[PDB]
RNA sequence: UGAAACUCAAAGGAAUUGACGGGGGCCCGCACAAGCGGUGGAGCAUGUGGUUUAAUUCGAAGCAACGCGAAGAACCUUAC
RNA sequence: UUCGGAUUGGGGUCUGCAACCCGACCCCAUGAAGCCGGAAUCGCUAGUAAUCGCGGAUCAGCCAUGCCGCGGUGAAUACG
RNA sequence: CCGAGGGUAGGGCCCGUGACUGGGGCGAAGUCGUAACAAGGUAGCUGUACCGGAAGGUGCGGCUGGA
RNA sequence: GCCCGGAUAGCUCAGUCGGUAGAGCAGGGGAUUGAAAAUCCCCGUGUCCUUGGUUCGAUUCCGAGUCCGGGCACCA
RNA sequence: AAUUCUGA
RNA sequence: CUCCUAAAAGGUAACGGAGGCGCCCAAAGGUCCCCUCAGGCGGGACGGAAAUCCGCCGGAGAGCGCAAGGGUAGAAGGGG
RNA sequence: AUCAACGGAUAAAAGUUACCCCGGGGAUAACAGGCUGAUCUCCCCCGAGCGUCCACAGCGGCGGGGAGGUUUGGCACCUCGAUGUCGGCUCGUCGCAUCCUGGGGCUGAAGAAGGUCCCAAGGGUUGGGCUGUUCGCCCAUUAAAGCGGCACGCGAGCUGG
């Protein structure tokens, strides 16, 4: 964490491909077509930053015992001039980590992690309802608004379904890599000769978005034809362009109405439906979007868990990266910030 | 936008535009202002519409001054409807403009602002305007 | 009259020993019934779930865990 | 209510280095809820139930109204 | 004359394919109820008939692998 | 567009001459259960859609508005 | 005339 | 029936703008005698921000059974 | 007496007619014209702001001014002793607000291609599938497969879906 930061983010990598920003950056070969220049220096920055990393290090390295000076002399200045340059590195050091994982499109928002019990029927409707309790707990000590959405209190026990809103910054980029199947090892609390049987759940988690809904159509978005409508009307149907058309030339999409002799308000009943079929075209795209924000996984079946827990043999293995601690107990009230950070870590990893 | 919160009445006559301000025909609020110069109702719509764009121009500077209210409910009648069958239905608000009109004026700007804030505004109303900047009429002895 | 693909490591007969029966016979126990005094209500003591908290140490969970380890927690104890 | 003694203010003794969280008592002043307890539900067949008081372990003190003992008074009912 | 073969017309068999649809096998978790196994909580099953979200129900006669 | 009828607890719905406000369901606390259901006690929350007015007071009686339910839009 | 009890 | 439209007499149309009436009082009627409001500011146990009191200031903004208008306290209003 | 249709026809009364009829009306609707131009089509003013940069290569928020007389309307002026109504066919002709082809300025025009505005009708502007269709969509092309006015041209020229 504090120690082992600094590796896993190019410490050695990064060191060298920075100067290979610089690299192709002198010798302005006739620059036309602007791009590095962007995400040259941005880039660059990142690179001798490493330093003040190893500054805001050794500052906080020389620092172990930079008060074993101050265990044996209280009162100075000479002890009190590198100090207004530690406190704000004790900052950075968890700054220049924590804004290098969070580095990713919109992890600020609000999060809304979904709770489905998976296997195991009642057993997993109620570790469901434990796996609730947890983010909870933690979100809330954690400094976040928890709004609860839905709660539906499964059949014998614990729940079938759970939503609730993360109220706070970056709180989707935290609890985001808790998205996946969750595995619980245990005799089975409900099964009769509390046997051992494996559960396992289903939790979900997006950002907070959309709020309005807004579906105005321009004219030049359309367009819109009139005819001699076809139907009953003697003299009238023949000479009169009752008959309407209006298309919308983006999505092809196309509504005609003779319903009633007025050109005018079959103009009217047309766009009425134009809109109606707009929308749909609109929440079926609307949708197709946000749902590819779920995931490509999550059979919520067996051998699909990206950390399992355990309690008859205490301990909790991430599958994900490795990592298992000993004390289920714990993280199943909060006890996260760990597996958090390498949860990112991991992911992050490929982007 | 911009209309009443009341009266009395929901619907009133049309009347009658005969020239020459009731009142309003000088500049007692900023330092330049303009003025109508045929007779006409301003739509509500206008109004605003000009109010921005006046703003908009001289980003976050002086102070505007808006001095005619569009308090006359105008009314229509719903299209392809045949006449009589009682009076149409409110359709927005004017505000009755005669020729002298101060309409608007500018305040803690430069003439240069001034003169184009207007000069802006005035193209966004339905009638002839002119520019004025405070002079005879003031009230002091 | 009468198949197949596909799929399972069994399907199945009888007879054992038990368990079980809103099967039977026989028979016990404050099990009911007969009777007396309580609990649930109220204020307080204590145990526990829960929530809260920097921590509110751990265990016990139907009967057979909950005045149980605690036949003595101000610091000791004491594990937080 | 001369029932019932919660809560609270004020004054004190004692143990302990020290009792604000957190001690047990003492005295003055407060005197709360509670006019026999819904659905339910526990114990006991005789010196038993019910009822009264005492002792010990623990232990400086003590949150014991707990637990383990002792005796004093002394029932009802059991067809089946 | 016959004649390989080519064309024409209509048949028969088999293989492949088809929007949709029928029921089937399988599927460590759903929803509904609980039909059968103990007088299985209306003894069960059976050929057939009618009925019903679903097991199923009921009628008629048959068997006992039930009383 | 016209003309009828609506909106009341979380859902489905009663209600009054103008002072009041409800039922069945869901839901919370208890009880039997080994544990659920069922069953059994205890429960409560509503501007009675919006916005005007009349009244001393409006869920209620009138104007208007929004959403939903019906019925018509015919001769050419 | 009174159901249900998954999956090591 | 009341206002406006209606152009300072009266009158004046439109499927023009906006509202009321189809009753009511045995006192809400005659007359005689008294009385004067609504509000606002301070003061006052319960007391709203108007219950009933007290004191100043208040020319009619109150009241007049119900729509609107005119009228009106030098009474048409309030009481006997 | 809700004779409330309120100067009150009887004491006493609803519908339907595409099976219809007569007397009347262009005093009055449906077609066409007319007047109007809200609607429609085209044009322009302003310049927020878009266009990596830069208001105007290409665009134009809020607002504003017009033109045309194709559409849906408003009105009800000739015509009800009759002005035959859709589409197709045939025959055309006029407009320009140009779909090709001829000229030309800008360009965010390298070139070939395009885009936008200007000038310019001389002549051109295909064949089919579906539908009565106008309108549209589609197939195969083309330099292009223009938009309108002519009583939505044309039934004493035809068809009659
Ligand atoms: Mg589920
Ligand atoms: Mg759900
Ligand atoms: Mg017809
Ligand atoms: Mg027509
Ligand atoms: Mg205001
Ligand atoms: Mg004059
Ligand atoms: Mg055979
Ligand atoms: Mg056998
Ligand atoms: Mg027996
Ligand atoms: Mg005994
Ligand atoms: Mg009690
Ligand atoms: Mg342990
Ligand atoms: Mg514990
Ligand atoms: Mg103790
Ligand atoms: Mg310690
Ligand atoms: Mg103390
Ligand atoms: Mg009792
Ligand atoms: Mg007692
Ligand atoms: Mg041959
Ligand atoms: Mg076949
Ligand atoms: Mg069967
Ligand atoms: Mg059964
Ligand atoms: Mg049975
Ligand atoms: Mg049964
Ligand atoms: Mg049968
Ligand atoms: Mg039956
Ligand atoms: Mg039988
Ligand atoms: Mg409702
Ligand atoms: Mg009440
Ligand atoms: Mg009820
Ligand atoms: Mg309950
Ligand atoms: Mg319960
Ligand atoms: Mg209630
Ligand atoms: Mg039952
Ligand atoms: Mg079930
Ligand atoms: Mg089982
Ligand atoms: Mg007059
Ligand atoms: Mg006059
Ligand atoms: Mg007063
Ligand atoms: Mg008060
Ligand atoms: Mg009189
Ligand atoms: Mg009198
Ligand atoms: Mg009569
Ligand atoms: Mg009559
Ligand atoms: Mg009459
Ligand atoms: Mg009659
Ligand atoms: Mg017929
Ligand atoms: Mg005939
Ligand atoms: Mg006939
Ligand atoms: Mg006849
Ligand atoms: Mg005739
Ligand atoms: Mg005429
Ligand atoms: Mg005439
Ligand atoms: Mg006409
Ligand atoms: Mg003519
Ligand atoms: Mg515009
Ligand atoms: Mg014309
Ligand atoms: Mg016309
Ligand atoms: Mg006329
Ligand atoms: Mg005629
Ligand atoms: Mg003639
Ligand atoms: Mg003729
Ligand atoms: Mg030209
Ligand atoms: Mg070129
Ligand atoms: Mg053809
Ligand atoms: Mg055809
Ligand atoms: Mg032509
Ligand atoms: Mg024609
Ligand atoms: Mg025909
Ligand atoms: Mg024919």
């Amino acid at each position: 964490l504090a120690q082992r930061l600094e590796g896993l983010r190019g410490y050695l990598d990064i060191p060298q491909k920075e100067t290979r920003l610089k690299e192709l950056e002198r010798r302005l070969e006739d620059p036309s077509l602007w791009n590095d220049p962007e995400a040259a220096r941005k880039v660059s920055q990142e690179a001798a930053r490493l330093r003040r990393t190893v500054d805001t290090f050794r500052s906080l390295e020389s620092d172990l015992q930079g008060l074993l000076e101050l265990m044996e002399e209280l009162p100075a200045e000479e002890r009190e001039a590198l100090k207004p340059e530690l406190e704000e590195a004790a900052k950075k050091l968890d700054e220049l980590y924590h804004q290098t994982l969070l580095n990713f499109p919109h992890a600020e928002k609000n999060a809304i992690l979904t709770i489905q019990p998976g296997a195991g029927g009642t057993e997993a409707c109620d570790w469901a309802e434990m796996l609730l309790r947890m983010y909870t707990r933690f979100a809330e000590r954690q400094g976040f608004q928890v709004e609860v959405v839905d709660l539906t209190p499964g059949p014998e026990a614990g729940i079938d379904y759970a939503q609730i809103l993360v109220k706070g910054e970056n709180a989707y980029g935290l609890l985001s890599p808790e998205a996946g199947v969750h595995r619980l090892v245990r005799p089975s609390p409900f099964d009769a000769s509390g046997r051992r049987h494996t559960s396992f759940a289903g939790v979900e988690v997006i950002p907070e978005v959309d709020e309005e809904v807004e579906v105005v159509l321009k004219p030049e978005e359309l367009r819109i034809d009139v005819m001699r409508a076809s139907g009953p009307g003697g003299q009238g149907v023949n000479t009169t362009d009752s008959a309407v058309r209006v298309v919308h030339l983006p999505t092809g999409i196309t509504v005609t109405c003779q319903t009633t002799r007025s050109q005018i308000k079959n103009k009217e009943l047309a766009l009425k439906i134009l809109k109606a079929r707009l929308y749909e075209l609109e929440r079926k795209k609307r949708e197709e979007e946000l749902k590819a924000l779920r995931g490509e996984v999550e059979p919520i079946e067996w051998g699909s868990q990206i950390r399992s827990y355990v309690l008859d043999k205490n301990y909790v293995k991430d599958h994900r990266t490795g990592l298992m601690r000993h004390d289920p107990e714990n993280v199943l009230d909060g006890d996260l910030m760990d597996l958090i950070w390498a949860g990112l870590e991991w992911k992050a990893g490929r982007r | 936008m911009l209309m009443p919160r009341r009266m009395k009445y929901r619907k009133q006559q049309r009347g009658r535009l005969k020239g020459a301000t009731k009142g309003g025909d000088y500049v007692a609020f900023g330092d330049y202002g303009l003025v109508a110069l045929e007779p006409a109702w301003i739509t509500a719509q206008q109004i605003e519409a000009a109010r921005v764009a006046m703003v908009r121009h001289f980003r976050r500077g002086g102070k505007i001054f808006i001095r005619i209210f569009p308090d006359k409910p105008y009314t229509k009648k719903p299209l392809e409807v045949r006449m009589g069958k009682g009076k149409g239905n409110v359709e927005g608000y004017v505000a009755v403009v005669k020729p002298g009109r101060v309409m608007f004026e500018v305040a803690g700007v430069t003439e240069e602002q001034a003169m184009e804030a207007l000069r802006i505004a005035g193209h966004k109303l339905p009638i002839k305007t002119k520019i004025v900047r405070r002079d005879a009429y003031d009230e002091a002895q």
